[PDB]
């Protein structure tokens, strides 16, 4: 079989009749409500497509439309945030002293006082300081002016309105077939090519002719408005020649592989830029270019209609050994039928990827004058590392409503996910075990430096003091990245980041990266961390193992994926389903991410981040008190969140007083989310009866009839509370003391 | 028992201690042909062409996988209780017909001739051996 | 908020696993219990939340109370 | 009264705060027209204004105004709301009406709602405001 | 300062019998 | 064990024995309703107490009820 | 003078009485005659 | 390039595999010899044996980690906190041997257990052993760490 293209021509007629039909999509609440679950019942079912149709070429149609609409809200969003740029912001300002200007959008009405929050942000501009790092970024694209931002924000509105009508027109006017979606070698060789290696290698064309020219006069210091347009780097040649001379010999060393005549603009710098504490902007280029032509390479591997690559399908099936029987046949098929394998394992992995980007960007700070602005270093990497928190919880959660719907045993048989279940007490019960040994052994230490503190006796702690515990094998894989250029990597001049090795990079009197020591805190956090995760990861697990059936409840999967129990018997059997796990899993997540924030914030403004002397002396923000009080409860209760906090609760009358808004009110939501996880609905249900009568009484009592909410549903308004208050609390926290010390 | 346990290749999910020190059980069944089917304890396992015996740990197992034995159509499914001494009794069905339909010889147990708003009051009946859903 | 928030039949499943982890562990295969390791029960599991949770409410305001008020008049 | 409640254009404490009176709306004396409202109210020594709830005509717009105000905007609206539900149990399907207002019915009532004391009264003395006891369901006792 | 040391005996001693009596009360209220 | 009543207001329409997952429900003649048949419970010892009988009855406040008792290795649902 | 009870008493509370009352009471909800 | 993981027996049915941990003949040589399972020992011969090494290692954690470390009582105070903590052991082997406990389990690995943890006599002529074994395994690690620096000086 080939990969074409087959349409069908009109399958939905465009008519705006069911928008006045509430719930038209599914056939049991198509009747009309009853009850108020019916109002609920219509958003938890909108989005769940297999109870929509039972047929997979409509639920793949339906996917494809709605990935669309995503995307239009998404450009909707990046076009606003640069039209914020263009005429709400002191980014011409900012550009000017990229030092001493807060880099502010988001100019607030005034009305019933709340022009307080238009801070003093420098460059003659009152607004809300802006930590999503958007200048950086727009400084790092190389634009000067607020013109070429309003150009970029229109086109971002008229590719998001085409964005729109893409969705509108794959649905209504030409809708694909099945076996259109089920081109998966032919989809994975565009996306390698054009979307990430031609993409990749368009954005090396920017980035050497307009990113890299025009950072490179601003890092020589001319002028924001000396610096010519960029379509003048382009006519008048010389003014590349100028400052790149590789430019000179024009593109036929590029063909004859004469290029090292390119090393002008495609250098292996290794280290940060010294006036913006960023990386080279040629390194970056170079980046691009080597990895766009693996891209493009990478995109030939997959058999489409000449005959030539592979199939994938023969490469899984011949991926067995003695011990995992079949091995990965069968696989193919799991992952071209369900769309929640797919959204299973791209969830979890794009998860891992921005957990991966946000340890990336604070060690190796792509973006100019991004590793001196403290609050954007501590903000975008919180902010990555919960996107992937959540994704990761999404690909459990997805991967649990294959194991319940679309699971086929006939496919899995002897395979390697027929085997995983058929050991999965082996799995869980080890991974139990793990568990508590990483507990124990990371918190149980904690605690005993906190009563050996506490009993007068430092000389018993884990310190540094003390009985030591050293991270030997992070200090050894620091020093090989310490003595790598020159040695294993000979062409690079400095390491690839200042956090394993290199000395001190000082930026504007501030450290934008130093080495980052590791020492018995650091040891006891990391084991903090690796218990969190295992424990996230045996809630998460354990529910993708057993959504189909355990021990206890053998027809698991003839329930569901989402249902609150099987009743009290069985000495009760609460919160077995798949969708219980995802939601005990989610605190856990909390937990472990909240920890993992906490431990970047102290061990940054503690070791790291700082002020340089003009001697060269280091003075950090903590003061370097990490090393003794990061090894107790106490010390992180006391010297973390009692004194970091100082500057979300005096805030009031100032601008940042919506930041201590939102602490409060963020424990308020926190605490309110406890009303419905420690209750049941028995008690809500009946509360609601004597409130009925009420009603009845004075004939005002509706005929939608009021209902509790029901068990998963006050589970999920639960977490939902939790995970919103306690992120929001940390979120003012960290935002109300990074813009004050930082 | 007779029959022949279905083609798979174990589990961790299986019988335990339980089976060789209080009670073990069992189901029979006859298959057209041979065909995948889902174990309760996980996994896939292949019934055999003809009669079939496979032991699980609890009677609830092989309603289980007698109720996803209905959409193979195969309804002639027995479940057996086995005691460590030996001690085979049939139990499913019992009477030889299926539970849902009625048969004649079936007599009424814990029958109470009266609806439910009708029971005594917990204080009507204390400090006595009877509840008040007892008769 | 453990005994509070995740309800019995997560614990019973665990619970499981580990039974059959001790009964295949070679040498720990020489013991067992005498009584079936079950998870607590549903009001069992709110009587020990509810214990914690008043538990550490008031040790936790004593100890402020107290020592807030001894740190400043002895 | 009580509590050292001195007027506040006397007391020096709100004398005070009103020299740094900062500006509420884009009015550059937003500040001082606040200060110069506040004025008549009564004043802790602090120089916050404290208000006088106990009903006296001295006090009549500390708590007595805004809930006559109050009273007769929340019986409008509960009003309206109870003659929409009595007005859409009798046409043929009443829950779907609950999610999809008839704006042929909802508006009128909306537009009528004004006098509701006088339609709240003309209903309690005719005895169509309260179902009898005997005809709303209750639990077993 | 405090009390002398066969006070302390002799509040021992005294001690023993209401732990006698509550032993017997505790093992007559079982049955 | 657990014990399951029977209450005359049932109708008979099968459905808390499909229900069942220990089959300790069963049909048995009758003259009380139309379908002339009754619920009847004489396995309670497999009984475990999970209710879906209650679930799968129609009658207004159910024809069948579980009174939850002593508990059992059957009735705790063990595997071990 | 008698300060040298309370060397005696706390590890016959922290230790003694302990291992004697659970192992009765571990015995006696074991045994199977009471 | 055939299959390592069987079940047990041949039967599929109990919760069981034969995997390479489970049941190598290295391992089911080591777990079968191990004093608990080797057989012609009599219960005070296995239990006096557990004992011995159980008392040597335990002398281990109590000496050089424990609040007397540092001092020159540390040997003494780690061969006292074995000690304390094998007589805790004998307790609690006597208590589950006087409560009639169940019996000992056989497994992929061991196909057969003594019958020396059948029964409560066996159990009690164990533990007795375990506390002789576990005071003089202790003790022996003592003298061997107390004296290293003689016993180096012997050379
Ligand atoms: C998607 C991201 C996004 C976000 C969060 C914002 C946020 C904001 N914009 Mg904005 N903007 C965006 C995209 C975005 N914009 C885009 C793409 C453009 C280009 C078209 C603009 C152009 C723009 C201008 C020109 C201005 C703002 C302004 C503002 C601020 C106040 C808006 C306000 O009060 O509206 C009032 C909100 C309403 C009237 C709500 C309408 C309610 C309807 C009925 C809801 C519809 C529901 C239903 C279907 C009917 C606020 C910070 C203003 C600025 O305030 O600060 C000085 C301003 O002057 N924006
Ligand atoms: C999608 C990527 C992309 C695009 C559109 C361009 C586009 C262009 N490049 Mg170019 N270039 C690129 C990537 C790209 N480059 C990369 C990756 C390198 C490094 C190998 C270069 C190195 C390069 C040199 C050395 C020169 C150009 C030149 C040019 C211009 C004329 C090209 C020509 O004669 O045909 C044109 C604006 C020429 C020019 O005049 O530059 C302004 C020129 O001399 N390019
Ligand atoms: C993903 C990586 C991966 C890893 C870590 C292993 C690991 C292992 N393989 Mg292996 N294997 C793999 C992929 C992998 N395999 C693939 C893709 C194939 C092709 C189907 C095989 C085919 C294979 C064979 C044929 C054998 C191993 C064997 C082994 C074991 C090594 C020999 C030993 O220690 O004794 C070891 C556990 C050997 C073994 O121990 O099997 C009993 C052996 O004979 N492997
Ligand atoms: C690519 C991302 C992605 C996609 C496409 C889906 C898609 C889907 N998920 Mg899913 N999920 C994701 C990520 C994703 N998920 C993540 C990250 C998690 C972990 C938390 C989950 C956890 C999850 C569970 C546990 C379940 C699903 C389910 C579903 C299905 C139906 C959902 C529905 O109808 O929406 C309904 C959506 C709503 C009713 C909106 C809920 C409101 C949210 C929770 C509040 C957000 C707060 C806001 C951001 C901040 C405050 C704003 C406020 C103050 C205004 C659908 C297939 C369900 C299912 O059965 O699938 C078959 C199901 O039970 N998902
Ligand atoms: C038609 C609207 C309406 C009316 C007239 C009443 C009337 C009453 N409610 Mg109420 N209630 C309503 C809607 C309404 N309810 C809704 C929508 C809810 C769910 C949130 C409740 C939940 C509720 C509770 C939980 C309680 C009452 C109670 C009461 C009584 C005391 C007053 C009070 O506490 O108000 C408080 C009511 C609220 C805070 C609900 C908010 C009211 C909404 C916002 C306005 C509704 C207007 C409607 C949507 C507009 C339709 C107009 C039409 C043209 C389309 C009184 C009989 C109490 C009682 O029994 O005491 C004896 C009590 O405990 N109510
Ligand atoms: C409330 C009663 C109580 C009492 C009186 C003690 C008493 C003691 N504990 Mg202990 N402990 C208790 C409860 C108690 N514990 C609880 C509830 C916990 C759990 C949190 C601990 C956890 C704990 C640890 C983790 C450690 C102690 C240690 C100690 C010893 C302090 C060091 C020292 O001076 O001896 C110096 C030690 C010696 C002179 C040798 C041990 C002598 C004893 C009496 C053994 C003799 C047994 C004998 C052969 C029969 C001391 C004997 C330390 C210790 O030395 O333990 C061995 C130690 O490491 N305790
Ligand atoms: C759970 C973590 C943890 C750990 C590792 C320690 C560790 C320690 N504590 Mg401590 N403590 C903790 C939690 C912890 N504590 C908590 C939660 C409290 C409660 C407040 C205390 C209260 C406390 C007190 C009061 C004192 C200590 C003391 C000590 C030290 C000596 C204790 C000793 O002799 O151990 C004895 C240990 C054993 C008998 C067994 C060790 C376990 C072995 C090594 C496991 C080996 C498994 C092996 C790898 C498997 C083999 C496989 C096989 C096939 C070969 C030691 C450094 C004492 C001290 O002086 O501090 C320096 C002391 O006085 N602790
Ligand atoms: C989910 C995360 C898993 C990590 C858990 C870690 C410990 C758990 C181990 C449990 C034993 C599982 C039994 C395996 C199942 C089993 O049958 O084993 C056999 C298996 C090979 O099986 P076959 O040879 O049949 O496989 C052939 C086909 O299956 C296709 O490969 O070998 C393993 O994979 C062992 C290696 C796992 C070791 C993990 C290595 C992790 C490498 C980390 C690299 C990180 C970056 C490092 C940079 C320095
Ligand atoms: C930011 C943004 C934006 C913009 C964007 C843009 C502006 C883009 C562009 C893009 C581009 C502009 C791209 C391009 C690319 C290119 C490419 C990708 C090319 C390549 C080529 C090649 C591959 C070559 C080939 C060859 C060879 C190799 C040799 C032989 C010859 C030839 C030449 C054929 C918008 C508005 C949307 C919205 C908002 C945001
Ligand atoms: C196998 C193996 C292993 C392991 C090892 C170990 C585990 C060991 C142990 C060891 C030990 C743990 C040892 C022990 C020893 C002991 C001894 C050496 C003892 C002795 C004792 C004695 C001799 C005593 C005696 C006495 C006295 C003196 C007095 C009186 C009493 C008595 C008689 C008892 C490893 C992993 C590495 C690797 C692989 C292989
Ligand atoms: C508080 C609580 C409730 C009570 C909450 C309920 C009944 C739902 C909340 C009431 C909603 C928010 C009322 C919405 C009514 C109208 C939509 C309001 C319209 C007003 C207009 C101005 C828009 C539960 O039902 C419950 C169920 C299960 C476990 C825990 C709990 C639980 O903790
Ligand atoms: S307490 Fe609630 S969730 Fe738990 S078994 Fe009962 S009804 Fe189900
Ligand atoms: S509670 Fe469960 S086992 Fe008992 S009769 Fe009802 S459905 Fe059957």
């Amino acid at each position: 079989k080939k990969a074409r293209v087959i349409v069908d021509k009109d399958p939905v007629p465009t008519s705006f009749e069911k928008w006045a039909q509430p719930g038209h999509f599914d056939r049991t609440l198509a009747r009309g409500p009853k009850t108020t679950t019916w109002i609920w019942n219509l958003h938890a079912l909108a989005h769940d497509f297999d109870t929509h149709t039972s047929d997979l070429e409509d639920i793949s149609r339906k996917i494809f439309a709605a990935h669309f609409g995503h995307l239009a809200v998404v450009t909707i969003w990046l076009s606003g945030m640069i039209f914020h740029g263009a005429k709400f912001s002191n980014y011409e300002a900012w550009l000017s002293d990229p030092l001493n200007v807060r880099p502010s959008a988001q100019v607030v009405w005034p009305i019933v006082g709340q022009d307080i929050l238009n801070g003093d942000v420098g460059g003659g501009f009152h607004g809300i300081q802006i930590t999503s790092g958007l200048f950086q970024v727009w400084r790092g694209w190389g634009i000067t002016n607020s013109f070429q931002l309003y150009c970029t924000a229109i086109g971002g509105l008229v590719l998001a309105g085409l964005f729109l009508f893409a969705g509108w027109f794959h649905y209504h006017k030409r809708a694909p077939k099945l076996e259109w979606f089920q081109n998966v070698e032919s989809m994975l060789n565009h996306h390698l090519q054009v979307l990430l290696g031609c993409g990749s290698l368009g954005w090396a064309g920017h980035l050497i002719h307009v990113s890299a020219p025009i950072n490179k006069l601003m890092d020589a210091g001319v002028a924001v408005k000396d610096i010519p347009l960029p379509h003048e780097f382009i006519l008048n040649k010389s003014l590349l020649i100028d400052l790149f001379p590789g430019f000179a010999a024009g593109l036929t060393p590029f063909f004859t592989l004469n290029w090292g005549q390119y090393a002008d603009f495609l250098t292996f710098k290794g280290g940060l830029n010294p006036v913006t504490g960023g990386l080279w902007m040629t390194d970056i280029a170079h980046h691009h270019l080597a990895i766009a032509v693996v891209f493009i390479i990478a995109g030939h591997q997959y058999r489409t209609n000449w005959g030539i690559g592979h199939s994938i399908k023969e490469i899984l099936e011949n991926h067995k050994g003695p011990f995992t029987g079949e091995g990965h046949k069968g696989l193919y098929e799991n992952l071209t039928t369900s769309w929640h394998a797919q959204l299973a394992t791209n969830l979890a992995f794009l998860g891992s990827l921005t957990i991966i980007i946000a340890h990336h960007m604070y060690a190796m700070p792509p973006y100019p004058y991004l590793a001196t602005d403290y609050a954007t270093q501590l903000c975008i990497f919180t902010h990555h590392i919960w996107i992937g928190g959540f994704l990761i919880v999404g690909g459990a959660a997805h991967a649990a409503i294959f194991m319940v719907r679309d699971y086929d045993p006939v496919v899995n048989q002897n395979n390697v996910l027929d085997r995983v279940i058929r050991h999965r007490d082996a799995i869980i019960s080890h991974l139990n075990w793990v568990c508590i040994f990483l507990g124990f052994h990371s918190f149980g230490l904690y605690i005993h430096n906190d009563t050996m503190r506490a009993l007068g006796r430092p000389q018993d702690m884990f310190s540094d003091t003390a009985i030591q515990l050293q991270p030997v094998f992070a200090q050894w894989v620091q020093n090989l990245h310490t003595l790598a250029p020159g040695g294993t990597a000979p062409n690079a001049l400095e390491p690839v980041s200042y956090a394993f090795g290199g000395g001190v990079l000082a930026v504007g009197g501030k450290v934008a990266m130093m080495p980052i020591a590791l020492g018995t805190a650091d040891f006891l956090i990391h084991h903090i961390h690796a218990f969190t995760i295992h424990v996230t990861v045996l809630i998460l697990l354990k529910g993708v193992l057993f959504a189909r059936s355990s021990r206890l409840i053998p027809d698991k999967a003839n329930l569901g994926f989402r249902f609150p129990c099987d009743g009290p018997g069985r000495g009760g059997t609460c919160q077995v389903s798949g969708w219980d796990h995802v939601f005990l899993g989610l605190f856990w997540m909390y937990n472990s991410l909240s920890i993992v924030i906490f431990h970047f914030s102290w061990k940054m403004q503690s070791d790291v981040w700082g002020t340089v002397d003009a001697a060269g002396n280091v003075s950090h923000i903590t003061g370097g008190n990490f090393a003794q009080s990061a090894i107790t409860i106490n010390g992180w209760l006391r010297d973390f969140l009692w004194a970091q906090a100082s500057q979300v609760i005096n805030s009031y009358g100032s601008a940042l007083s919506a930041y201590g808004l939102m602490f409060l009110g963020a424990h308020f939501v926190w605490a309110f989310s406890l009303m419905f996880l420690f209750s049941g609905r028995g008690y809500w249900q009946e509360l609601i009866e004597s409130i009925v009568w009420a009603h009845n009484k004075l004939k005002v009592a509706p005929a939608i009839q009021p209902r509790a909410l029901s068990i998963t549903q006050g589970r999920a308004v639960g977490v939902a509370h939790y995970l919103l208050g306690g992120i929001a609390t940390t979120w003012a926290f960290f935002h109300a003391h990074i813009l004050s010390v930082g | 028992l007779s029959g022949k346990t279905p083609l798979f290749a174990g589990s961790t999910g299986g019988l335990l201690t339980k089976a060789v020190e209080e009670e073990k059980y069992a189901i029979t069944w006859t298959s057209p042909k041979a065909q995948v089917f889902e174990l309760p304890t996980g996994g896939a396992a292949t019934m055999h062409e003809g009669e079939n015996l496979l032991y699980i740990a609890r009677k609830e197992y092989g309603i289980a996988l007698g109720g996803q034995l209905r959409k193979f159509k195969i309804t002639n499914y027995k479940i057996y209780r086995i005691l460590p001494s030996g001690e085979t009794t049939f139990i499913h069905p019992a009477d030889g017909v299926f539970p849902e339909k009625v048969n004649a010889g079936r007599e009424k147990v814990r029958f109470n001739a009266r609806s439910i708003g009708e029971n005594p009051n917990p204080s009507q009946v204390k400090f006595s051996g009877k509840a008040t859903y007892d008769a | 908020f453990m005994f509070l928030i995740s309800w019995r039949g997560y614990w019973q499943e665990l619970i499981e696993t580990l039974v059959w982890a001790h009964e295949r562990t070679p040498i720990a295969n020489l013991v067992r219990w005498k009584d079936k390791p079950v998870a607590l029960s549903i009001v069992q599991a709110r009587v020990v939340g509810l214990a914690h949770f008043t538990v550490g409410y008031v040790l936790t305001y004593a100890a402020f109370l107290i020592a807030s008020t001894a740190g400043k008049f002895g | 009264l009580g509590a050292d409640l001195t007027p506040c254009a006397e007391n020096p404490a709100f004398q005070a705060l009103a020299k740094n009176a900062r500006n509420t709306t884009a009015d550059p004396q937003s500040g001082q027209k606040r200060f110069e409202r506040y004025s008549q109210a009564l004043c802790g020594p602090e120089g916050y204004p404290h208000l006088i709830v106990d009903g006296r005509l001295d006090r009549a717009g500390d708590f007595l105004i805004p809930s006559i105000l109050f009273l007769y905007i929340a019986g409008w609206i509960g009003w309206v709301g109870r003659a929409y539900l009595q007005a859409i149990k009798k046409d043929s399907d009443t829950e779907q009406k609950e999610i999809q207002l008839d704006l042929g019915i909802a508006l009128p009532i909306i537009a009528t709602g004004f006098a509701w004391p006088a339609a709240a009264v003309k209903e309690l003395l005719s005895g169509e405001l309260t179902a009898k006891d005997s005809e709303i369901t209750v639990s077993p006792r | 300062s405090s009390i002398s040391d066969t006070q302390v005996y002799i509040a021992l001693v005294v001690a023993l019998i209401p732990g006698l009596l509550a032993w017997r009360l505790a093992t007559e209220l079982y049955k | 064990s657990h014990t399951v009543k029977i209450y005359d207001t049932c109708i008979g329409c099968t459905q808390c024995v499909r229900a069942c997952p220990t089959d300790v429900l069963e049909m048995v003649p009758w003259d009380g309703c139309k379908a002339a048949q009754v619920a009847s419970s004489p396995r309670t010892e497999d009984c475990v107490g999970c209710k879906r009988c209650e679930t799968a009855c129609p009658t207004d406040f159910l024809s069948i009820r579980v009174y939850l008792g002593a508990e059992t290795t059957r009735s705790m649902g063990l595997a071990y | 003078d008698a300060s040298f009870l309370s060397s005696i008493f706390v590890p016959v509370i922290g230790w003694v009485v302990p291992i004697a009352t659970f192992s009765f009471l571990f015995l006696y909800i074991e045994r199977e005659d009471v | 390039n055939r299959e390592v993981v069987f079940p047990a027996g041949r039967d599929p049915q109990w919760g069981n595999l034969e995997t390479p941990v489970n049941a190598s003949p290295l391992v089911k040589w080591f777990i079968n010899n191990l004093p608990a399972y080797r057989p012609g020992l009599t219960p005070f011969r296995r239990g006096l044996e557990v004992g011995m090494a159980h008392g040597y290692f335990l002398f281990g954690p109590f000496a050089k980690l424990g609040p007397l470390r540092d001092a020159a009582n540390a040997n003494l105070a780690g061969l006292l906190g074995a000690i304390g903590l094998v007589v805790l052991f004998t307790l609690a082997l006597s208590l589950y041997a006087n409560s009639n406990p169940p019996t000992a389990l056989a497994s992929v690995t061991v196909p057969n257990p003594p019958d020396a943890f059948q029964s409560k006599e066996g159990w009690n002529n164990f533990a007795s052993a375990f506390l002789i074994g576990g005071i003089g395994g202790a003790v022996v690690a003592y003298f061997l760490t107390s004296n290293l620096a003689l016993i180096q000086g012997l050379v």
